[PDB]
């Protein structure tokens, strides 16, 4: 038998509610990686809004991905956050020629403080 | 509510089972239902044991919290 | 340079024309939903070529909203409350005054 | 209803939004020729060295799209008497207004509401890319020809998604933090200074759908707009 | 939300919770969120004479919270205090203004129509529940799309519906009281069930997913 | 770990008509006896800035209700005990918490009321009433809400 | 303290391999699992009631001793007197959960039987106890107030409560029984300046 | 981390000319011997948590590590290999650089294999320690 | 079946799941105009100097897709007169059902069930990327047609994959590593830590289905248990 | 798992294990898994007289374990000692409750059917083997799906298939039986081989392909 | 770091799940000839987005069979 | 495929029996491999094995004079 997946992914966002922030979701990337001092990720946003003039910058962003179905009582169906950071980025998306725009926000999972935060002389 | 050692309750418990009939009289070590009946008696015992440790748990906590001395 | 974040920057592909030039401010006006733009122009990149039509790129920095046309005023809100409040630098701000309580 | 003996046949009908408020019912005199409906999947597979892994996402945007003709001799109408010229060239003027005016990124107002009386449907509708082709070929001189596509943003049995009324239960606009807000305005710069510091002390101390009743996320609003009205400090805390 | 259950014939509560969550182990919040003593269930009726808060019987009424808020204390506080009456604090409760349902159904859209009202003494008549809910439903669909002072957007545009019986005109007015009743977050949905036009006054009927 | 108080806050705090809705008790509840103590036995830390110019600063003290009416000065003191007393638990030492009850809250509000139904005969002094009727609602919020807090902390 | 499920099911079923070879499967569905499941959740039963049993000996045991009573909510109850048109002829059925409602316009108060009840046909008047739908004081009531039964029989003339109902006690936190057991407490000190105080408080001339 | 084999330490704050807090961090990690990075907190979901452990190298700590299974079903596309573009032969750990050989006490120790020195003769891999 | 020799054929059935418990069926009157059935396979062939290479990883979805229409005239039904209108109506509604709250909401069954007795055969399936088709062409006044196209999960003989029992002989859970946990959470500070330095110690100088029956794998976790309640250290060792 | 073997006439150890096991340098480690002696194959009889216990002659049943257990030092411990006892711990041990076979298939679908029994002197009976798996197997299709207190998806949806005997309702029940069957990893897989439905009676048999 | 060489390192596409996370040692049991694999856990890349699936890099380092 | 072999390649320009000047066997490169590596998309169902190495500059390369 061949394996049934029904993605389901749930945003929450604190300082606009979360739950229409994360409706408008069409896909993500997230760069976590030891061999480099820094972990950064991206998310793609639509364009059914002005994001622009709403999420303010150094906000906290959590997503939460559902594995596989929840009335099948698989193991997956835990919930389980696959990253949270501090956005440090918004910026209009689009190629008019193609007829699309999007809104793209990348973040960095809580190095963004201690990376800016200079100890001067 | 007072302790009991395992081998009293086993056979408590083997005594009540051997009423009405006669085809259970065999409880060497290598039958299984003396097995099962030990594991029983066993995990009473432990109960037994934990529900005497939280009684006095419990009466400790009483006395806590009715003088606020902690 | 303390207005660095808040600002808008990245590049625009206008339409191709050399009035455009390195240095110049440019204006710009949304009729998405009618707003205004400012921008100060630092690069340029032109394109031209008979296959697919003709563009030229406008790179721009320090770019703000709510701008006015009016004697190139720009916008207002550019020199905000914080542009000359402020005080000379010195220590006492953080760890230094802890040992001081007397 | 269509031609099944028992009802008459019922022609399928548009209805277009007005510039100027309500909506103007569009109806042809004759049904399309042809009629296809599509229902795309977002299913996707992918194959892995051992396993096939079937992944689905949901319902995909629909498709909806006919071809037909205008009648040829003139049929009475509501309000006049039209021919299939008129007509034609009417529905070339709504639709032309229509995909003019939407040059905002999309109109405010509701979208183009389908009728479809011929089966028991209804939709809500947007021009496809595709849009309004129109031609007139040798044969059938006098007859003209329209080919429409379209798709489905949703049923029109429901409403629009941002419109919904929510619980809204409680209070959304608390007064305390408007009234804290005013307070802290009123402060004094060395208030405020004086409340920044204790904040800093307070956090350095740390270690080493509002509603008054039965809720206790509003519990902060509270505390917050005391410590003004009562001295706890020079200025507030939180 | 919740969803309402009753007590088979010498039903386990293990197994209640078994069906109604798939891992048996949560039977524990179950039994705190209901506020019940040990004997969770006794077939006996006459036991329940002694300690009837805290004591269910064969048919007793439970309630089964979600699963997301089954460990929060203050849901299981919350769904203690309000034992088999829940379903108020959802659709709320409001002032009743149907004074007389018999006078003011002919004259429909218009003004100077409803009203405050009284029930029993002193205390000002206010309606809960269901009746709250259909009362809500009732004043969106009489009012106006654009009559109140705030928040516009409110209500439906009925009264401009008036006019030809055909049967486009028909669905229009279908279309409108479906987009009307969906408008509220409450109503999961609402479909048609039956349709009338005789003489010449429009009837029909409607049936809405009311939340629990 | 206290904040330190203000100098004037600091001294307020350390020490026929009735109105037919509401009416007093002069009823003290426990934490605000605890807090009275502490204040009374241990220096506790003081400010020596005063640029708030709010709350009792030249409201309290320049209304003559002190020297006129010191029954109801009474009143408002207790009124501030039992107002500094709930914000110091949240803001700092959550430990008290537990000896506050709903009927120490009650009572704090019925005093409210009678003090404020007697102001407001004078017509000069309508400032001081101004937070008291803010301050009224912040209790009832309290009220309705402190049997939930306790359990789920 | 105690135990889970797992933690009892795990324990059985190694002390069942080690005690025996005869028994290697222990699949879902089997016997031997099935019971060794059975006794280790009714084993889990017991524990949670022995938890429940000492949190209810912390909260009151230990200082009810001394007399004091916790007050506790409960439903309103009464007796309550029916009266029928004429003596019965037939043995009549009254199942529980029978509604009663009072006309009274001052009080929407509202009661129902919790446990089934039977008149014989040679009886005439009997009585029947009614528990209220709310609890605290919301199911007092004066006496005389139902007046109706909504059960509907044409047997029955009227219906009343003989005695008012005042059982509905309110609920009331230990924070307020435990400061009222330190007061107590703190009054018996002897020979102590804030005692000696207290003391003469009991006259009422003595204030300042 | 190592505390028997680290001695009692003296780390400045402004090692870093106006430098963030993760080049000090960085310092104070004293890489590769401890392993330093942001992730999820498993223990606490909800949260994010700082990790800052020993390298889990070692034979003891490498068994701590929690196990995932993975079978090929899951498996995409793969590219693992082997790479010769690491290869030391000697190794050492010295310590900071104010401890000099000719004005100070011993400097190094270092550790090799006699048959790896064959193919790759004299291959140092020398690492500062600021505990040492 | 078929309809030579044996009785007669047995038309082409449709299960769908039913959301309240149960399931619900879907038999169509006319059996589909078109069948097709696509079993592919994952096999590349690559050709070296002077060889031929081939690899395989499996068999390939087996993509099942057929068209079909209804009878105009009315038949005998389980529950009423249905004609094919509203039998179409009936078939779109389910598939909107199992597609439109497929990613949105939740849906109780995982997958549909494929019957074909006319050819017999039965696989479990689910909707192609492609979906459903719906149209009526200019020769179909009263006709509708319904194309669609599926992709099998897998045979329905076989179980489920989270029905799926394994062998489990002997005890599954490690009771000994549990009471090994539990012991530990009640150690002290100092305890702990000569445990860590004994475990260290250990560690660096060692180079120089549970059943106790017929298997030796759970043998260091009954140690641990013992060492920690006789005590080898302070805290213990491994 | 291990496949059962005969010995052959006139056969040597080394063409059993090329046969299996492809090289025959494996022989050398698999005479220890049958626990033999030097004379590993000897057609005399009277010579395996000697010691019968560590010998082996034609006709006698040997062991060829998979080549993943081959090398197992435990696997070689077990299959030198247990011989036949394998295929009955293969296969699992647990209590017998087919106490009347009879009566149990009278009701189907019916609960307080299944019992303990006695076997032997003083002991609970115990079922092992291919008996186990069926026994196993009936108790599985016997069981209704969600009656279990605990580890719930188990059992079949037999009881609800009861229908008007209609060839759909036939093919329903084959299917769920089928499934029934292949939940246990044990089984292979299992079909159908013959349908007979006359009257208001369903019968039917199938096969199922147990590994080893 | 004497067995640098010998080990089994680069990237690896799992199926989207999240239970792989960074740190975590990684085991893999190959069906292709029945050889088994161990990795530990230094670098993962999720990508999702509704146009074609939902992938999940994983990279490892210091590798070795016969897990 | 052991690290550090050494790998000769011999490409034949054209046709043999021609008698053609590029009928020499002429070797194009040699080196030591450095490198081995599973290569495989199985989305394309396609998977490859590539191996890199370096013209006898690994052994000057590696070998540090160290100190």
């Amino acid at each position: 038998m061949r394996r049934i997946r029904r993605p389901k992914v749930r945003i929450e966002i604190v300082t606009y509610n979360g739950d229409e922030f994360g409706a408008k979701l069409l896909g993500f990337q997230t760069k976590n990686s030891m061999e480099d001092d820094s972990s950064v990720f991206q998310i793609n946003m639509a364009g059914d809004t002005y994001w622009d003039k709403l999420v303010m910058a150094n906000d906290i962003i959590r997503i939460f991905i559902t594995p596989n179905d929840d009335p099948n009582d698989k193991e997956g169906k835990q919930e389980r956050l696959i990253q949270v950071g501090m956005v440090s980025q918004v910026s209009k998306v689009g190629s008019y020629g193609n007829d699309q725009t999007q809104f793209r926000i990348t973040g960095q999972s809580f190095v963004k403080p201690f990376m800016k935060f200079g100890l001067g002389v | 509510m007072k302790t009991r050692k395992l081998t009293n309750i086993l056979s408590k418990l083997i005594d009540k089972t051997m009423a009405g009939t006669s085809k259970i009289t065999d409880f060497t070590p290598g039958s299984a239902s003396r097995s099962l009946l030990e594991a029983v008696s066993l995990e009473i015992e432990q109960f037994y044991i934990l529900t005497k440790e939280n009684i006095d748990w419990g009466i400790q906590e009483g006395i806590i919290e009715a003088f606020d001395f902690q | 340079y303390h207005g660095n974040p808040n600002f808008y920057a990245g590049d625009i592909i206008v339409l191709g024309d050399p009035k455009y030039d390195l240095g110049k401010r440019l204006f710009i006006e949304d009729k998405q939903r009618g707003d205004t733009w400012e921008f100060y122009i630092e690069s340029v990149e032109h394109k031209f070529d008979y296959k697919q039509g003709y563009y030229t790129t406008v790179g721009v920095t320090r770019g703000l909203k709510d701008a006015i046309l009016e004697d190139g005023k720009g916008s207002p809100h550019r020199f905000a409350g914080l542009w000359n409040q402020s005080s000379d630098f010195m220590g006492g701000l953080m760890g230094e005054d802890t040992s001081k309580e007397l | 209803p269509q031609s099944d003996g028992i009802s008459n046949l019922h022609r399928i009908a548009l209805r277009f939004p007005k510039e100027g408020g309500g909506y103007d019912m569009y109806r042809f005199k004759v049904n399309p020729e042809n009629y296809t409906i599509d229902s795309p999947q977002r299913t996707t597979a992918i194959k892995t060295k051992s396993d096939i892994v079937i992944e689905d996402y949901g319902k995909d945007i629909e498709v909806i799209n006919f071809t037909g003709t205008t009648g040829f001799r003139p049929v009475r109408e509501a309000d006049g008497l039209k021919t299939g010229k008129q007509k034609m060239e009417e529905l070339q003027s709504r639709v032309s207004e229509y995909a003019m005016q939407g040059g905002s990124g999309n109109v405010s107002g509701s979208y183009l509401q389908f009728f479809n009386f011929t089966d028991d449907s209804y939709y809500k509708v947007h021009l496809a890319p595709q849009g309004l082709k129109i031609t007139r070929s040798k044969d059938e001189p006098l007859l003209f020809r329209y080919e429409i596509t379209l798709v489905v943003i949703g049923s029109l049995t429901e409403a629009d998604r941002s419109a919904v009324t929510t619980e809204e239960f409680g209070n959304v606009k608390p007064n305390a933090s408007q009234r804290v807000d005013e307070g802290i305005k009123e402060l004094d710069k060395n208030a405020r200074k004086t409340r920044d510091r204790n904040n800093q002390e307070i956090s350095r101390r740390e270690n080493t759908i509002y509603n008054p009743r039965q809720s206790t996320n509003g519990l902060k609003g509270n505390i917050d707009n005391m410590a003004l009205i009562i001295g706890y400090g020079d200025g507030g805390v939180s | 939300r919740f969803k309402k259950h009753v007590v088979q014939h010498e039903e386990t509560m293990q197994a209640i919770a078994q069906r109604y969550y798939g891992d048996v182990s949560y039977w524990i919040d179950l039994v705190e969120h209901n506020n019940l003593k040990y004997p969770y269930l006794v077939e006996t009726d006459e036991e329940k004479m002694k300690d009837p808060e805290r004591l269910a019987s064969t048919g007793d009424t439970l309630i089964i919270p979600i699963e997301s808020d089954l460990t929060d204390v203050s849901a299981k506080e919350i769904n203690s205090r309000d034992k088999d009456v829940l379903v108020e604090l959802a659709l709320g409760r409001d002032l009743n203004i149907t004074a007389d349902e018999k006078y003011f159904n002919e004259h429909g859209t218009s003004d100077n129509i409803l009203a405050f009202s009284t029930n029993g003494n002193g205390d000002l008549d206010t309606v809960k529940g269901i009746d709250n809910m259909k009362q809500q439903l009732q004043a969106r669909l009489l009012t106006p799309r654009g009559s109140l002072m705030l928040h516009p957007n409110y209500g439906s545009d009925l009264h401009n519906l008036f006019g030809l019986n055909i049967p486009e005109q028909a669905t229009l007015i279908e279309m409108e009281v479906l987009r009307t009743l969906t408008s509220d977050n409450r109503v999961k949905s609402a479909n048609l069930i039956d349709w009338k036009i005789q003489g010449n006054v429009y009837s029909g009927q409607f049936s809405v997913e009311i939340k629990s | 770990n206290f904040i330190p108080q203000p100098q004037g806050l600091l001294r307020f705090l350390n020490t026929s008509f009735v109105s037919k809705f509401y009416t007093p008790q002069l009823q003290l509840s426990e934490l605000a006896k605890k807090v009275l103590t502490n204040i009374k036995t241990d220096d506790i830390p003081v400010l020596e800035r005063e640029f708030n110019d709010n709350t009792i600063i030249h409201k309290a003290n320049d209304t003559l209700l002190k020297v006129q009416a010191p029954r109801m000065y009474m009143i408002l003191q207790s009124i501030v005990l039992e107002a500094y007393a709930i914000v110091n638990c949240f803001v700092e030492n959550p430990s008290s918490l537990k000896y506050l009850t709903e009927e120490d809250v009650s009572i704090t509000r019925e005093n409210l009321n009678y003090v404020a139904d007697y102001l407001g005969n004078y017509d000069d002094y309508n400032s001081v009433v101004l937070d008291l009727r803010d301050l009224d609602l912040c209790f009832s919020a309290i009220e309705l809400q402190l049997p939930l807090i306790k359990k789920e902390a | 303290k105690t135990r889970k499920l797992t933690n009892i099911l795990s324990k059985l079923i190694d002390k069942t391999m080690a005690g025996t070879s005869k028994i290697t499967d222990f699949t879902p569905g089997s016997a031997s699992r099935s019971l060794l499941e059975a006794v280790s959740l009714e084993i889990e039963q017991f524990y949670i009631l022995t938890k429940e049993n000492i949190d209810w000996g912390i909260q009151e045991g230990i200082i009810e001793a001394f007399d004091f009573q916790k007050r506790q909510s409960k439903r309103a109850y009464g007796d309550v007197t029916i009266q029928f048109y004429q003596p019965l002829d037939m043995r009549m059925y009254i199942p529980a959960g029978t509604t009663f409602t009072s006309t009274r316009q001052e009080y929407p108060q509202q009661f129902e039987t919790l446990v089934d009840y039977y008149a014989e046909p040679d009886s005439t008047e009997i009585v029947v106890e009614v528990y209220c739908k709310e609890t605290g004081v919301a199911g007092n009531v004066p006496e005389g107030t139902i007046n109706t039964i909504a059960s509907g029989s044409s047997l029955i003339r009227s219906v009343n409560n003989e005695y008012s109902f005042n059982t509905g006690t309110k609920e009331e936190s230990q924070e307020d029984f435990k400061r009222r057991f330190h007061s107590f407490v703190e009054s018996r000190g002897r020979a102590t300046n804030k005692s000696v105080r207290y003391g003469a408080l009991q006259i009422p001339d003595v204030e300042g | 981390s190592w505390d028997e084999f680290e001695k009692l330490t003296e780390v400045s704050a402004f090692t870093n000319f106006d430098g963030s807090l993760k080049q000090l961090m960085d310092m104070v990690t004293a890489r590769p011997f401890n392993e330093l990075f942001f992730k999820n907190s498993e223990k606490t979901p909800g949260k994010a948590q700082l990790v800052l452990r020993k390298t889990p190298f070692n034979p003891t700590e490498w068994r701590a590590l929690d196990m995932i299974k993975v079978p090929t079903e899951d498996f995409i596309e793969e590219d693992v290999g082997k790479s010769d573009v690491e290869t030391y032969s000697i190794f050492t750990a010295t310590p900071a650089g104010m401890l000099k050989e000719l004005n100070g006490d011993v400097f190094s120790k270092p550790q090799f294999h006699p048959e790896l020195t064959d193919r790759y003769g004299y291959t140092k891999f020398e690492v500062e320690n600021i505990y040492l």
